[PDB]
């Protein structure tokens, strides 16, 4: 990003839009150069950016047949639903096989908690001078002013273990 | 389709472009060996992405393995199975 | 008059060091030792 | 302490041959690892445990009205005790067996325990609640009844039979120990800087 | 990479970079982590990373 300071007040609000590639996590850090009579010196400033957790390609599966309980043996017919074309991995795990074994918590549970390990940096944001500051945000800097220090039936499960296409609108049966 | 390859292909000195061994191959499906015993079902020429087949020989006989066959992605079947057999006899 | 063809040399990298008045960058360790440190000038003194 | 490996070209879902366990399987936690093995990093790490899963027959949770016992919940803890069935729908009725035990860590299994109880108390509803006072259990069996002397897990076991049909079914619970330091403090999404 | 700095920018552009299996076949150690230059008319400077 990129503004202009004017005299009009102190303290500016700059806009910032949101994209679909910032979900699970991000950073913001504000820098602004000034020019001394000797030297130059940059102030810089981070602070931890947090969001919910919002699918792209917003893929909901459902039921054709509305009920609340379904009879054994009955067909019924699974629609899938996305923004885009994608390849759909369906899994029907039953949920008796999830045995005591220390609270049996799911099998995966975790895909934006998991991802948000690709963040270099540690701490929400803001600290010491630009170099400690850069190093906590996970960024290293290049200026001339300062420098940035490293420091069979039935039935047995589990069952429907299938990859399809889906386009925009895609139903199976079984 | 999908990528086998490098696939990166790079500028040489000598204006040339250095590419490796790479391909463009499928992610359709083809007829199966055709066994006169064998019979296929549905019988269609080109088969999509997502359906099965039914195979099975004469009757009096039963087929040997799995009886069900997928189509996979492109040129993919789990087991093929090209002249292996079909059946002897299942007494 | 002159054209510039030749694009003006940026100023030197002071890296990790205390700059003086003039620009003599010299080594952090020699902050607050009570003495000519910078042996330039005396701007900066770390306050000692 | 490796079984089998095997490489395959990838869509972007990597679908792997169906394994087989062996004739002679070792039970416990194993270990699956993924790399690409070519030149990558970021190995994957999932865990699945191989044991018998022929028959459950009702889920047992156990809720407490409270974490963990302090001093308010020496003298009186109510613990809550509900079984559902899988079909969403809560047991009716049914006969649930409550056994209590004192344990020095998490590793250490077998210890312990009154015989004093042995509390039996029936399911309504699909929930059931019962009071128990820690000071009779650790006068009796703990052989000291002091809240300072047991710096020590709490192992509950309980067993719930059903009175209409023979089924039975058990749940526990890792452990519940007497500190006398309170919880602790930590700091998330908080900055330690100043403005 | 190269880059293009105008008025209508003003003076700031981002290119992106990519790190291929270009690293020497076996060694002791494949990491050669990076060295970083810019090359400018006005300045200079390298540095590892």
């Amino acid at each position: 990003g990129t503004r202009e300071k004017f005299s009009d007040a102190s303290y500016q609000s700059i806009n910032i839009p949101v994209t679909q590639n910032m979900v699970p996590s991000s950073r913001l850090l504000v820098y602004y150069i000034v020019t001394g009579e000797q030297t130059a010196e940059l102030v810089s400033d981070s602070v931890w950016l947090n969001i919910e957790e919002k699918c792209g390609n917003q893929l909901q599966v459902h039921l054709s047949p509305d009920a609340d309980a379904y009879s054994p043996g009955q067909t019924v017919s699974l629609n899938m639903a996305t923004g885009m074309d994608s390849w759909v991995a369906l899994a029907a795990v039953d949920s008796a096989v999830y045995g005591v074994q220390r609270g049996a918590k799911k099998p995966l549970e975790r895909v934006f908690q998991f991802l948000e390990k690709s963040d270099l940096g540690c701490g929400a944001g803001g600290g010491l001078n630009n170099a400690n500051v850069f190093h906590l945000a996970g960024l290293t800097f290049l200026t001339n002013a300062n420098a940035d220090d490293s420091q069979r039936s039935y039935f047995p499960e589990s069952w429907l273990w299938e990859v399809h296409l889906v386009p925009r609108r895609k139903q199976l049966q079984f | 389709y999908s990528l086998i390859g490098n696939p990166v292909a790079r500028c040489g000195e000598d204006l040339r472009w250095l590419v490796g061994e790479m391909h463009c191959q499928k992610i359709a499906c083809v007829l199966p060996v055709l066994m006169d015993g064998i019979q296929s079902h549905p019988q269609k020429p080109f088969y999509t992405v997502g359906e099965k087949v039914t195979v099975s020989c004469s009757g009096g006989m039963s087929l040997e393995g799995p009886s069900a066959f997928l189509c996979g992605s492109s040129l993919k079947w789990s087991p093929e199975m090209k002249n292996a057999r079909c059946v002897q006899k299942e007494n | 008059s002159c054209e510039p063809t030749r694009g003006c040399p940026t100023e030197e990298g002071c890296g990790e060091r205390f700059r003086c008045f003039s620009g003599q960058c010299i080594s952090k360790s020699l902050v607050c030792n009570g003495d000519s440190d910078c042996d330039e000038d005396s701007a900066d003194e770390d306050r000692c | 302490g490796e079984v089998d490996m095997v490489e395959e070209i990838d869509i972007g879902i990597i679908s792997f041959p169906d394994f087989k366990i062996p004739s002679n399987p070792r039970y416990g936690m194993w270990t699956i690892k993924a790399k690409y093995k070519e030149d990558f990093s970021t190995t994957g790490t999932a865990y699945f445990e191989v044991k018998e899963y022929v028959l459950p027959h009702f889920s047992v949770s156990i809720e407490p009205e409270y974490n963990f016992i302090g001093y308010k919940n020496f003298k009186n803890f109510e613990i809550t005790i509900k079984a559902r069935y899988f079909y969403n729908k809560v047991v009716t009725e049914a006969d649930v067996y409550i056994t209590f035990g004192i344990r020095e860590d998490l590793k250490d299994d077998q210890k312990e325990m009154m015989q004093t109880a042995m509390q039996n108390t029936m399911l309504i509803n699909g929930i059931a609640q019962v009071t128990f006072d820690s000071e009779t259990a650790v006068k009796e069996l703990s052989y000291y009844s002091l809240e300072d002397l047991n710096n020590k897990y709490l192992y509950i076991a309980v067993t719930v039979i059903e009175s209409t049909g023979g089924f039975s079914e058990e749940a526990e619970i890792p452990g519940i120990k007497y500190v006398l330091s309170p919880y602790k403090l930590n700091l998330v999404a908080t900055p330690l800087f100043l403005k | 990479g190269h880059v293009h700095l105008s008025s209508e920018n003003k003076f700031q552009n981002s290119a992106i970079l990519t790190i291929q299996p270009k690293q020497l076949p076996g060694g002791q150690n494949p990491v050669s982590y990076v060295y970083l230059e810019v090359v400018s008319k006005h300045f200079s400077k390298s540095k590892r990373m």
